[PDB]
């Protein structure tokens, strides 16, 4: 239990208990940590306590080391002197002890509750070990904010797709979302078994919702449904590598000339031989997972990682890859586990090939010689450093678009986070930009590039077929008449009662809306199905009816705006009280009262 | 007093010193018998199945 | 005999029957039952008789298959004495997580997987019986 401070590195084993983490901190650094903050509770490898029976005093402050143990004031024995003296707590290595003032910021992080927007400024904005620390702490809060929830019993089993299921009683029931995996447990009477984990999902209407399953061994009436968890683990691995510019390819052995498609992304493929890890921005529908396969084809005689987030992500990333690829092939993330069918193709513990597609979250211990990471606009500090900590290539590469949704971060109530300090790969590459950027898009139609280009973006990427049909229909919002303290815009859908026959080759859009009670009022009374942009990261749609709620910011967002107009492959309607969003955006204004 | 007590001070700080150090070697090789014991138990398991 | 077979208690009380019948005393094959110590001895006796007709590789540790993370193991949860007949294990428990060292000790001083994890042997310098090398 002997380490080195937090802060200047000095060997120690002195830790302040009252803090959740427990940190290692020198003897100025936990002098300053408990004189200053509420953490009175200070232990070495043994406890500093009262060792007196009956005497439960705390505070180190209020303890005399005596003859073997120490003592409160009381029953302190008379030759006895205190534990809190000259600035440093009573442990090992007194005298090179160094220390510092960068207190405060410890103090900052170490008293924080990451209920608003700024502690994640500031753990964003802090040292190294300090952003780690910050990482930890703010995991083990969100693990124990997530273990404060409980329990879901069934009511019925419809099908293995269609379930019932009501929540605990006086508890905040958990929202139809695909993060929160619920394992479930069945007692014989006597043994309680775990049933597999399951994932949930908004339905057609209520209660019956939607939910998939990793097992066929099906729900019954008394089960119940609890989240699963874990404990939050330490790390050792920094953040980010260091950059290193390379002035020839480091080993990295490139092919011929086999597929010249690819030659707008091996201009930037011997870049990625230059340097030691750089960045790229691939927005939704551009030269992405095309980038990552021709890297793959061209320096074919290397170990490559590919690595997502969810099972969704890595499926996505796996699809156009067995393509350009020989399998072959590897992409071997979860044994046990994946509450949706992940990969099906190859063995489960091997490391056979040398392309590997796997998720960042259950990366096992494996050595390559680049790791192409996408979806950076959903990473935190933390998979960073588990990146870090689990992969030691030769080179590395971030892509993905700031411009897109961010992590949950439910305990965020009292402000929003930029993606600048989002985390430190969207923070470098919103600072100094991605410094490698990827042209252009072919899948959405130019209509929502070049105008859409307008916003967060800098007017540079492109795509191909305008038209058709693309008009924004500017309705007033009408008052909230929410059920739920989710608002209804009913008067907004109050311009669709006249539209189901108006549109003859629309009767297979999709309505888009950023509540999920919005989603489901609407199908109640529906015609064609809903998927909030949540639910998309990766599909793609032919027709949509983007549908907004109230004039508040949380429906004005560019960000989910832009990853909700970036869905579409021929026409998309705006039916908001636009100010000034339509004066970037360049369609036929269109009214309500009129068909034209 | 000032020349003997404080010397009863350093002796007692000396021995606490020495045995929390010998404690944190009782700890360390208790998790390297640990760590022993367990690797011997898995190369020993996969011989048989 | 087959291997397999190591209950052996109706045939203790059948043979029980066929040589003894009159004894006007309980007896019970199994000494888990008994009441106090001289209830102990008293069939401890007659199992020390019994058991020299049957195989003598059925005695010893019982051992079975048991999971802990995902990781199959073989450990022993009872004993069959050639004097206490069967004694069974009271906490035994299949899917386990983690041990801690209570258990580490008590599977690393098993001969179980020792043995099991050996060649066979057959060491004819002795006579008693052997078991692996
Ligand atoms: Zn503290
Ligand atoms: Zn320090
Ligand atoms: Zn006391
Ligand atoms: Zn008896």
């Amino acid at each position: 239990a002997v380490g080195a401070c937090v802060l200047c590195n000095s060997q120690t084993s002195l830790r302040c208990g009252a803090c959740i983490r427990r940190p290692f901190l020198c003897c100025k650094c936990c002098y300053d940590h408990v004189i200053s903050t509420s953490h009175k509770l200070v232990l070495s490898v043994n406890p500093y306590v009262c060792n007196a029976p009956g005497c439960d005093v705390t505070d180190v402050t209020q303890l005399y080391l005596g003859g073997m143990s120490y003592y409160c004031k009381s029953h302190k024995p008379p030759i006895s002197f205190p534990l809190c003296a000259n600035g440093q707590v009573f442990g090992l290595y007194k005298n090179t002890c160094v220390g510092s003032d960068n207190v405060t910021d410890f103090n900052a992080i170490a008293t924080c509750d990451w209920t608003n927007a700024g502690d994640y400024i500031l753990a964003n904005t802090c040292t190294e070990r300090l952003k780690l620390f910050a990482a930890e702490t703010l995991k083990a809060t969100e693990e124990t904010f997530k273990l404060s929830y409980g329990i879901a019993t069934v009511r019925e089993v419809l099908s293995d797709r269609e379930l019932h299921l009501s929540w605990e009683v006086g508890k905040p029931r958990p929202p139809l979302n695909r993060n929160y995996v619920f394992t479930g447990y069945r007692v014989t009477k006597n043994s309680k078994v775990q049933i597999g984990e399951y994932t949930f999902e908004k339905g057609d209407y209520g209660d019956a919702v939607v939910y998939r399953g990793t097992t066929t061994y099906k729900l019954n009436v008394g089960d119940y449904f609890v989240l699963t968890s874990h404990t939050v683990m330490p790390l050792s691995a920094p953040t980010l590598v260091p950059q290193e510019h390379y002035v020839r390819i480091t080993g990295l052995y490139p092919t011929l000339n086999i597929s010249d498609e690819f030659s707008s992304n091996v201009a930037n493929y011997q870049k990625v031989g230059m340097q030691k890890y750089s960045t790229l921005q691939g927005p939704p529908g551009t030269g992405k997972s095309h980038f990552a396969i021709g890297l793959a084809l061209y320096y074919p005689s290397a170990r490559i990682v590919y690595t997502a987030c969810s099972h969704a992500a890595v499926d996505a990333l796996c699809e156009k890859a067995l393509k350009y690829l020989p399998i072959d092939k590897c992409s071997r993330i979860i044994p046990a586990r994946a509450r949706v069918e992940c990969f099906d193709k190859f063995k489960v513990n091997s490391t056979l090939e040398q392309y590997v597609f796997c998720t960042v979250n259950a990366l096992p211990e494996t050595t390559a010689d680049i790791v192409v990471f996408d979806e950076i606009s959903m990473a935190t500090n933390y998979d960073l450093s588990v990146v870090n900590a689990r992969l030691r290539a030769k080179h590395y590469v971030y892509i993905g678009d700031p411009a897109q949704l961010p992590a949950p971060r439910t305990l965020l109530t009292k402000g929003t986070l930029e993606p600048e300090y989002f985390n430190s790969v969207c923070r470098l590459m919103k600072t100094i930009g991605p410094d490698m950027f990827l042209g252009t898009c072919r899948r959405c139609p130019a209509e929502i590039v070049d105008t859409v280009s307008a916003l967060v973006y800098d007017n540079k990427l492109k795509a191909h077929k305008d038209k058709s049909a693309q008009c924004f229909k500017m309705f007033y919002k009408g008052v909230i008449t929410h059920d739920v303290s989710s608002a209804i815009n009913r008067p907004q859908i109050g311009v669709v009662r006249e539209f189901l026959t108006r549109n003859p080759a629309w009767r297979k859009a999709v309505f888009i809306s950023p509540y999920n009670s919005q989603n489901a009022v609407a199908s109640k009374i529906l015609g064609l199905p809903t998927q909030t942009v949540d639910s998309s990261q990766g599909s793609e749609y032919d027709y949509v009816i983007f549908t907004q709620t109230t004039e508040t910011a949380h429906s004005c967002n560019v960000n989910r705006f832009n990853v909700a107009i970036t869905r579409a492959k021929v026409g998309i309607l705006c039916i908001m009280s636009d100010r000034d969003l339509y004066d970037k955006l360049q369609f036929t204004s269109l009214e309500i009262p009129r068909r034209n | 007093r000032d020349a003997a007590m404080q010397r009863k001070l350093e002796k007692m700080a000396d021995q606490a010193m020495t045995q929390m150090y010998k404690q944190a070697r009782s700890e360390d090789k208790r998790a390297k018998v640990t760590s022993a014991m367990q690797t011997m138990l898995f190369t020993m398991l996969r011989k048989l199945d | 005999w087959d291997l397999l077979k190591y209950d052996f208690t109706e045939e203790r009380l059948k043979l029980f029957d066929r040589y003894f019948k009159y004894w006007d005393q309980t007896y019970h094959p199994n000494c888990v039952n008994c009441l106090d110590d001289r209830c102990i001895l008293h069939c401890a006796n007659f199992n020390v008789l019994f058991s020299t007709v049957f195989p003598p590789t059925s005695f010893g540790p019982l051992v079975r298959k048991i999971f802990v993370d995902g990781v199959p193991f073989v450990v022993s949860t009872g004993y069959h004495f050639r004097e206490l007949g069967v004694v069974h294990n009271q906490d035994v428990n299949l899917h386990s997580s983690r041990l801690s060292f209570k258990e580490l000790l008590v599977y690393a001083a098993d001969p179980a997987m020792h043995a099991a994890s050996g060649n066979l042997l057959l060491d004819k310098r002795t006579t008693c019986f052997s078991v692996a090398a």
